[PDB]
């Protein structure tokens, strides 16, 4: 009944823009931490991005700090991150993964290709 | 890898089903029928009942 | 009745039931239990020389017995069996620090741990091996912080830094920088009821068990005065 | 005419009463309040039940009015004299209890156990009563309570040993426990406001049994040691008494009302009462 | 990627079966039912003597003896109508998760992160109870192990496979596999024929024990699934997810029949049990309380405070008389 289809993304020439969404459905959206995931090519998952229930707490990784931008919206069930100025080790496939307990803020879901409530993926590129 | 997951949801697919609201009088029967012998929603004496 | 005789049985049954679980309470409540954590091939099973879920180890010091678990035989998921460690003393980290690409990881990890609700009152003896590669790193330079962390441009070294003889400034800062971004986290938001207890360790150190005997004797002293309202 | 204090310690012993009473089925009625550290608390309760509901009838039915032909009704003085050492010293040992506790926290688990606590409240008990019933030995002086036991004892051996070392064992102790909160709290724990309320509170418990204790001691010393300066007008004599038996009012206010856990079981003590 | 059209058109195909299916609520039609009424049920015992958190317990056949486990590491069997230690079983790891007891009470089972659940005999000619048999093979950490006969005992550990095993060979028989989370509970069929399992991926199956092999899933819930228990009829199930929500199964129909979940209750769920009448619904929440649901109508019919901490485990006896609930204060609380 859970699922995270995420859309968007595509070939783009290194310092491009971009626009990524996570459509999500089967709960209530607004009562859960949503983050970005992403696993780079010949690596594991790591972490990217995050954002609170209704938008005031963000953070990130050190590697996207200021590049990056994470978009919630409750009232349509849809959650955005905003790309710009990409480099060419941006290349992984990125996931919208969403832990599982409501109404709190501390959850484990960069779990090794085990995790269940994680999006399948959606491929981006860069390249000359 | 995927082909299971097929195969299962190949399998799962032919499964007669009944109407629901046959199984709600199904269920409310149940319960009809086996309701005097309820302990817990009916109450018994101290003799019958060893308070353990 | 004549039948009184099977109560008599149980009688004594239940009475030498109760003396023997008196004597195993009276050792429960004397052990010391601690929780082990921390990466993969991280100086997680030598911290400690043994000079004394599935691992568990005994190390006594001054007459004190410790019980400290390694859990090392379940998968990655790990957001139900820890909950089985919610009343623990205290809960061990163990953090490389030469691995720069982990350690966002272990940051991560431990705000989680920090923030979870059935562990909201622990504190953790926070530990950072590994000095001496992370100085050898420093040395060569071949990497630098900066290239993960923006906010090290930024970054001094703190007027109450102890350096050991001879450490390089540039070590010393690196040191201090990663002890005050996992502290950031701790003192964020934990409303005094658990706190942490960082340290600079490393794969050679013998004094470790001196140090959690210190660390778990001022934690349970904090709690014996939060009781009795200080 | 009227002497009506003893309308006020007749107010005390039922106030008294109505407390411990309070305290000891709140123990009763919670779980977590049969700690081994609560085990003397319930001994100072049930030593103040015994002093109120005994000691305070007596007091004033032995002042009232002494029949010299009653051939020595000292056994109402020990008593009494029994019942406020066995206060005295329950206050001891929880301060020697908290002492150890704050002082060994790893080895405390392991040293203080269930026989250990019951032995040493038979011994504190047994020392009481030693103390109070020292007189009928032979050291009375039949060969007014102030008539019928000596002075000397009462001012050499009991009240110096018995009044004076445990307070300043207690002074030591709240010492040693203010100074390692204080470090503790200097560590990583706004600033010298909590220092400062710590030791207030440590010292308004310490004052306050300075206070109650001292003055009917420091005023029969005096008495003792001025033969020629004569005795304080009787409504002094009725206020230190007063102080002396309202202690016991007073101790559960301090000790067992400040707990959190006893103050929140105390919520629905009285909502069930009402 | 045609695999996955196939998966999404075979799903969007049993989803609009299922709403064909659909015709009525559970609640109009039982809505000319009267209530249970307001049941007040009042603790009639309190057991003592386990010193840490209780995590598990099991009721005898007789309704007379029951088992429970804590992480301190000690195996105690009750007698709930005399409090008395029957038997202590001090276990060789410290560390537990679940506790059974064989329906012909002869043997129980307990394991937890030591990944095996081992086998203690309490009928023992020598007078001493010992291990008999320990089962190793379970990658993960022990969930919960129940009985189905003195030979024959299933299992779901923490690497997501069921399990039917032989004590007498100790061999595992038949292998459980589908699951895509963690399984934490199961609840036998009646018939014995069949058992369903909850997963901590959102999701029940159930399986055949002859045949080995899962016949079906529900998935109705947000979060993961705690516990899992069986409608004495074997027609029927009902789960409680973390989400704060129990829900109602039907293997006929096959569909969520109800939800029970109300505005003022926002924690997790750990045990769930049902009533030998079949009428009375027992969630054990988060809060350190128990609440009684009216089944088929969805009302709260009462609630079971005083409990010190969170109550973890819970059941029912056989004969409906007595239920009994541990918690994580260490004190088991049985209710008429
Ligand atoms: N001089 C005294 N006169 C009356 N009561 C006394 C005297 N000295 C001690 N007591 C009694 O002994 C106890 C402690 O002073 C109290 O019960 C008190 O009333």
């Amino acid at each position: 009944q859970v699922q995270l289809q995420e859309s968007g993304g595509g070939l783009v020439q290194p310092g491009g823009s971009l626009r990524l969404s996570c459509a999500a459905s089967g709960f209530t959206f607004s009562n859960y931490k949503m983050n970005w995931v992403r696993q780079a090519p010949g690596k594991g998952l790591e972490w990217v991005s995050d954002i609170s229930q209704s938008g005031a707490s963000i953070s990130y990784t050190g590697s996207v700090k200021g590049r990056f931008t994470i978009s919630r919206d409750n009232a349509k069930n849809t959650l955005y991150l905003q790309m710009n100025s990409l480099k060419p080790e941006d290349t992984a496939v990125y996931y919208c993964a969403r832990c599982p307990a409501p109404f709190t803020r501390d959850c484990f879901d960069v779990t090794s290709t085990t995790y269940a409530y994680r999006g399948q993926g959606t491929q981006v590129t860069v390249s000359s | 890898q995927a082909r299971k997951l097929v195969e299962q949801l190949k399998m799962e697919a032919n499964i007669d089903r009944i109407k629901v609201s046959k199984a709600a009088a199904d269920l409310m029967a149940y319960c009809e029928a086996h309701a005097k012998e309820d302990p817990l929603l009916t109450p018994v004496p101290a003799s019958e009942n060893p308070f353990r | 009745e004549d039948q009184r005789n099977e109560e008599k049985a149980q009688r004594e049954a239940n009475k030498k039931i109760e003396k023997q679980l008196q004597k195993d309470k009276q050792v429960y409540r004397a052990t010391h239990r601690l929780l082990l954590l921390g990466a993969d091939n991280s100086g997680k099973s030598t911290i400690v020389k043994q000079m004394r879920g599935i691992f568990e180890t005994k190390f006594q010091v001054d007459k004190v017995n410790f019980h400290m678990f390694d859990v090392g035989g379940q998968r990655d998921e790990r957001r139900k069996w820890i909950q089985c460690f919610n009343d623990v003393t205290a809960i061990i980290f163990v953090v490389d620090s030469s691995d720069y690409n982990r350690l966002q990881e272990a940051l991560n990890l431990f705000k989680s741990i920090w923030n979870n609700r059935w562990l909201r009152t622990i504190s953790v003896i926070l530990f950072l091996n590994k000095q001496d590669l992370l100085a050898e790193k420093v040395l060569a330079g071949k990497s630098k912080i900066e290239d993960y962390f923006p906010e090290f441009a930024r970054y001094t070294t703190p007027e109450d830094a102890t350096p050991e003889p001879g450490e390089d400034p540039r070590v010393t800062r690196a040191k201090y920088f990663i002890r005050d971004e996992f502290l950031r986290i701790s003192t964020a938001s934990g409303d005094g009821r658990h706190y942490c207890y960082p340290h600079f360790t490393c794969a050679v150190d013998t004094e470790n068990a001196r140090r959690i005997f210190n660390d778990c004797r001022d934690i349970i002293q904090r709690m014996h005065l939060r009781q009795y309202e200080l | 005419g009227s002497s009506v204090y003893i309308t006020v310690e007749l107010a005390i012993a039922v106030l008294a009463i109505l407390g411990n009473v309070l305290v000891c089925w709140a123990v009763w009625l919670n779980s977590n309040l049969q700690n081994v550290t609560n085990y003397f608390v319930v001994s100072l309760a049930a030593a103040d039940i015994a002093v109120g509901v005994l000691a305070i009838p007596f007091a004033i039915t032995i002042s009232t009015g002494f029949c010299a032909a009653c051939h020595g009704c000292l056994f109402i003085a020990c008593f009494v004299l029994v019942l406020t050492q066995s206060s005295i010293f329950s206050l001891l040992a929880i301060a020697i209890d908290r002492y150890i506790a704050i002082r060994i926290p790893l080895r405390y688990n392991g040293l203080v156990t269930g026989t250990r606590a019951k032995g040493i409240i038979a011994i504190c008990w047994v020392l009481s009563f030693a103390i109070g019933l020292t007189p009928m030995l032979g050291w009375n002086n039949c060969g007014l309570f102030e008539d019928v036991v000596p002075m000397n004892y009462m001012v050499y051996f009991n009240f110096f040993a018995c009044v004076l070392v445990p307070l300043l064992l207690m002074l030591g102790v709240y010492l040693r426990i203010f100074l390692a909160a204080r470090r503790q709290l200097k560590q990583m724990e706004s600033t010298l406001q909590k220092e400062c309320h710590a030791a207030k509170s440590l010292a308004i418990i310490v004052g306050l049994f300075a206070l109650c204790w001292l003055p009917l001691h420091i005023i029969n010393c005096f008495t003792f040691f001025c033969p020629d300066c004569s005795h304080a007008p009787l409504w002094l004599m009725y206020l230190a008494i007063v102080l002396s038996h309202t202690n016991s009012v007073v101790n559960p206010f301090i000790y067992a009302y400040a707990i959190r856990e006893f103050r929140q079981t105390f919520r629905k003590i009285i909502r069930s009462h009402v | 990627d045609q695999l996955r059209q196939e998966a999404e058109q075979l799903k969007n195909q049993i989803r609009d079966a299922r709403k064909a299916c659909a015709d009525a609520t559970l609640s109009q039609i039982t809505n000319n039912i009267d209530p249970v009424g307001r049941i007040q049920m009042r603790t009639r015992r309190t057991l003592r003597g386990h010193l840490a958190k209780i995590y598990a317990m099991h009721w005898g056949t007789d309704s007379r003896l029951l088992v429970s486990a804590s992480q301190d590491g000690k195996l105690i069997i009750w007698d709930s109508y005399t409090t008395n230690k029957v038997h202590a079983i001090p276990l060789r790891s410290s560390w537990v998760m679940t506790c059974a007891y064989a329906p012909s009470g002869n043997y129980v089972a307990c394991g937890g992160l030591d990944n095996i659940c081992s086998i203690y005999n309490l009928k023992t000619r020598e007078g001493n109870v010992r291990v008999s048999r320990e089962l190793a093979g379970h990658t993960g950490y022990l969930s919960c192990c129940r009985f189905l006969d003195d030979n024959q005992i299933v299992t779901s550990s923490g690497d997501t496979t069921c399990a039917l095993w032989d004590i007498e060979t100790g061999q595992q028989t038949t292998t459980f596999t589908g699951h895509t989370g963690d399984v934490m509970s199961l609840s036998l069929a009646p018939d014995t024929r069949l058992f369903v399992s909850g997963a901590c991926d959102a999701s029940a199956k159930l399986w055949d024990v002859r045949e080995g092999m899962c016949r079906q899933t529900f998935t109705g819930h947000e979060s993961d699934i705690n516990a899992i228990c069986f409608f004495p009829n074997g027609n029927a199930f009902a789960t409680g997810s973390d989400d704060a929500t129990c829900r109602l199964f039907d293997l006929r129909a096959d569909q969520e029949l109800m939800t029970y979940s109300h505005d003022n209750i926002i924690c997790g769920i750990t045990s769930v049990s049902f009533s030998k009448s079949g009428r009375l619904l027992l969630a054990g929440y988060d809060d350190f309380n128990c609440n009684v649901w009216d089944a088929l109508k969805a009302d709260r019919a009462g609630v079971l405070a005083g409990h010190d901490n969170r109550v973890s485990c819970l059941g029912v006896t056989d004969d409906g008389m007595a239920v009994a609930t541990g918690s994580w204060d260490s004190f088991l609380k049985i209710w008429n």
